[PDB]
């Protein structure tokens, strides 16, 4: 079945520009054996907007844990 | 189980702390430059009871000083940097001690003059002169370490507070119990077992002028616990919410928490009533 | 000071009794000098709820990046 | 047609709560403990009215000793179990019928002291001797059966609190209105009669200097009946909202609780007030 | 303390014209050391009132146990 | 537009009994012992008493009608028309009596400081004969449409004991003439006469024989200071009527909390006259 | 009580210009010893104002009956 | 056209039980030629419900003004 | 008719783990010739649950009147 | 970013703002007119300090001449026009100035006679007839020109209000500085200054009987200072927000301007004490 | 009157980031004594936010006229 | 295509009559290559009306700036 009805990301944005001054708590959702969906709200526009799981400042935020 | 409902505003903090800030800093400067000028410079004292007001005098006119920032602080932001943070606070944990310890001083002084009126005039002495330094002013200089530690600025958004920051919340309700008991306890319980037992001795004597000079020793002693009670309640229900004690309430933790900030302003007014009591008699 | 006031914790209660499918958006609260505020907001209820940092679930969805 | 809309969310009732309770507390254990220390057991006592003043500190130490209590239940909840729940409350009866008998025993002997000046010595020393105990002390601890069966603790969400808990609600409404007639209606009247008749007698005398002591007590008894009038009309309001007579306000009820509490908390200033007009005269 | 103001129930007004087609649910109140209290959520106002516990409708949703 | 008049004041319903409870209590006491003192011993010295005397009358007649007014404020009236009649009668005579014998008291006052030569015979002529026709009879002349227009009426909720009238300009036109006895032609006879006391006083600085200006000036001051708010809140409302002001029915119903509470607050001019014959002031 | 302040009707201002077709609900209000309330809810605005008691629209369906 | 789907009238509740006590402002809608659509709002359960106009409480509210 | 269109109960829910601390009050429906339909609130999670006709705290709750 | 929406129906001060302005009219004419009538006309003046609190008392009668537009403005609006607009601004800004420097002016006064009281005489009428004028009044009328050429009334939706209206908030900066600069920092720092060396010379006394005079200067200095105190922190709190500072505040920024209306309206209690000081000693 | 405090505008933190796709509706307020202050309401958040005078698409919006 | 699906003016209501007084803070929609679509609202009637680009009022109100 190569349509792909059900297993959908929440994995389209992925956005490298990331401010980590205007970035709100970030949710990271736990989707079950998909990439890392992190959620992040922004402050400046109070919407939340996905960011790929590679910026630096999203690490360090991760890590700083 | 709510996380925070931190508080956002706080619109009337804003615009009622300064303006007790400004007050108590006008009243404080003006009359502590004149308790200084008349009784530290030209030697106008008299008693034995006014080298410890003079001493007094000079911790609220050390904490005046620095009551600026603390408007600057509330209405602003502030932006003087870490080292200014570690001196207004330290210099605000001195004074607080300070006054304090010094009215237990002053008590005590009081009972070995109505008590022991035949022998202990030397002893008032060395109580006045020497031993009151490492008294007063060593002890309160040594409670101030953790001030000194962890004082500092932080990076909120674009704030910089002022705070003092701990490794975790068991620190912070150690310290906070440990304020309450020095503020407190032991000096308010030595205070009042001095002055039962000069109220106790006084019945004895035959209506004599010599409690003339303990009235405006008790209304300072009165009017400085009377002013610092409903911030040490605050915070004693604060440290208690601290725990898992009380842990029903969260807009009561805000609560507590403006609460606390109003009476903390309140209660600097210790820094006006001192030179007050000199304006009257 | 030694009292403190403008700095207390998110830190309220953490539960140990969180579902995951529930678990939309944990969203990580970044704060400074406080412990990893893990707050999610329920699927059921829409209403946010605190995380314990030892949760299987949120160790899940944190080592999924 | 709502039944009762629940309210559990006063939260500066729990703060400002312990900080009266709390410097209601502190003034009052000071201040009888002098009293009591002064002219109970060093025997200073000089006019005949002090004797009862003194039993009035009597009462007013009993009351101070469990304050503490109230005010742990006022921001927490009742953790001291049955026995205590019922000490506390048979204390507080106690003191609150006590204080009134006694003043109406104060305000008798000043209208046997100025009208007959000449023929009463022995009725007065008959007064304060023998019979006032069986005229106050009986009659309060009379006064506290329904206490003594009723008060318990109940189990609430997690909370254990203290009260007494009546069958219906016929009982409240018949105990608070014997609480309102006996603090408030036949003292009072009481009062007013015997102050009415020396005011009346007064007027012969040629301006005499025998007026000077009744100041005081005209000065502790209006005082003592202003700290108590807005909770009596509170709850005469009160037991009127039952009964179905003014039952079209729902959170009026509420607000009449908050009032209840809020002056309830302010008419505790009747043991301040005691050592207080002792300080001055 | 001679007033009683802390375990206040909900019993005021107990009427007994209640329609039973009109009531969609009728929540009995579990409190302590009060009185059977049952407000019952109406269907024509959706406003909650009190039914008094001798009524006929009451009883036969009470035994319906 | 719709005003949609509904206040919901559940404060009012707590607070304005506690205040006319207050004011009943001790408005009754101090004009029973007042005129028990002075209308039956003959204990009158000065000339001012004797108008002390007949505001005392007044003051009592209108305390006791005031509980009516503090059933009034929590439940609805369920007297009678009659009642309802003769409680606004009396309140309308106290409410133009105490005015009309302050500016007696002034006008006294003018005549003794200023004809102290010749005026004896005159002061004397005025307080016994020219104080009931210039008083009682204007004040009982006034009442007129409140013999005819005021009855208890439903308001489609309950009972109300007010007035009412066939058209609004009727109200504007008797809230305007309430302004203009009550305060403005008395108020302005009160300062001419005291302005004229006041600088024929100045120059006689060689004597100080006479203080019992004090004791008027301190009534008619307080007097007016209860009162100003008072007028200042129905002078809006009257000018609201008017429409000259139109800001919404929100400000119209803050105008109507404000009248009320300070017509409660403005009954304070009970407990004026014996509170002010205790002090001596 | 010269003032009287206690049973004033919502009587202020009755326009004369209200459209009868926008007119949904002419509340009339029964006030005694007080004029007859023609407050009437709007359909553009859904918002009630006061009509004249001497409006022809008014009067028009008034004599419905 | 014997199927009258257009210009219909709200005369649908013709009840002669009115309580004037619990009759709220009653609203006379401004129907073209038709009858008097009274509808009274009750004032004891906050509902509009009409009424017919033959009542002796409504033909008295009509007149008093 | 063998398929049950209407007459359908709220049966469904035979939960036998009630918690009587955070049981808030229960709804018992008037429904005529039905089971004892006892929806009962749960304080913890704000939720109404139904419950079985057969549990010891529910039991014990019905019988405390 | 939300600019200001400054639309909030302050319903509290509509109502606030007239008793108070009220209030402060009658006791202000009465009070200025007595004061004017025995000190300025009959020659009853005897210190130097009288013949100041005249000068202020005139300027305290120019302000509450206009007091009554104010409280038309602040229940109404504005229906006088331009011309009565700036008069009415000018007369405000002239005694607002006026007062503050007639207040400097009695503390250079008592610095003159309590330092040098031997060869300091002549000076002193030469600091009491001839230069007073051009040292109070000609720098407050000279500091009225922007008072003179910008207040007028604008074209608003039927409001027509009464204000000052610059061409950018550049000059409104600048505007408010220069208010704050002369009427707190430079006469507070003079006066200051003068009572330190007051202070500091009179311990050299024996306890003299001199400074019975100077405690109606220092009583009438401080309640002057303490009622323009709270106005004068807000409006540079209101001036800080400005320019960007304070920028993150939208509904504080409404706050701060309740709070400037209701000290600005508490702060013309200055017109208050002076006549009552003079009533009292 | 030193201080001014009654005419001041709605003016402030003048906005130099719009969307001209976001501006659906640029309210200009129409104030004395202040510049050309012009609030746009967003499409995306539905929120007032101001707009700058030197803007490029508020100088094409206002240049169409 | 002569009937345009999309691209579509709101530039219909070319209302003359336009008052000044009543007008709030007009709007001018940024639609390129289009007429200037002048949404005015109205405090009277708290609703928004289009105003076609020739009355003076608005001419006078776009030029001073």
């Amino acid at each position: 079945k190569p349509v792909s009805l059900s297993y959908r990301c929440p994995c389209r944005f992925f956005e490298s520009h990331v401010a980590r001054a205007n970035v709100k708590h970030l949710k990271i959702l736990n989707t079950p054996n998909c990439a890392l969906q992190i959620v992040a709200r922004l402050k400046n526009n109070n919407r939340q907007v996905c960011i790929d799981p590679k910026l630096k400042w999203i690490q360090e935020y991760l890590e700083k844990a | 189980k709510e996380p925070c409902f931190r508080e956002e505003n706080a619109n009337f903090n804003k615009i009622f702390l300064p303006t007790i800030y400004s007050i108590i800093f006008l009243t404080g400067i003006v009359g502590n430059g004149l308790v200084i000028l008349v009784m530290g410079y030209q030697k106008k004292l008299r008693s034995m009871t006014d080298k410890y007001r003079l001493h007094l005098s000079v911790a609220d006119l050390l904490f005046v000083i620095t009551l600026p920032f603390w408007a600057v602080d509330a209405v602003a932001n502030w932006y003087f940097g870490n080292f200014l943070c570690k001196a207004v606070h330290v210099i605000y944990t001195v004074n607080l001690y300070s006054s304090v310890l010094i009215l237990a001083f002053i008590s005590l002084d009081r009972y070995l003059a109505i008590v022991h009126a035949t022998n202990s005039q030397r002893p008032r002495k060395l109580l006045a002169e020497k031993v009151v330094y490492v008294g007063v002013w060593i002890p309160a200089l040594l409670l101030t370490i953790p001030d000194f530690i962890f004082a500092n600025v932080s990076e909120a958004d674009d704030r910089y507070i002022c705070d003092r920051f701990y490794p975790n919340d068991l620190w912070v309700v150690v310290f906070q119990f440990q304020h309450i008991m020095v503020g407190l306890i032991l000096p308010g319980i030595v205070i009042l077992s001095c002055y039962c037992i000069i109220i106790s001795k006084l019945s004895h004597s035959k209506g004599h002028q010599k409690r003339k000079a303990l009235k405006t020793t008790v209304i300072l002693i009165l009017a400085f616990f009377a002013c610092w009670l409903p911030y040490y309640i605050g915070i004693s229900i604060d440290s208690f919410i601290l725990l898992e004690i009380i842990k029903q309430g969260c807009e009561f933790e805000n609560t507590v928490h403006k609460w606390i900030s109003i009476t903390e302003a309140l209660a600097f007014f210790h820094c006006c009533l001192n030179p007050i009591l000199y304006a009257f008699l």
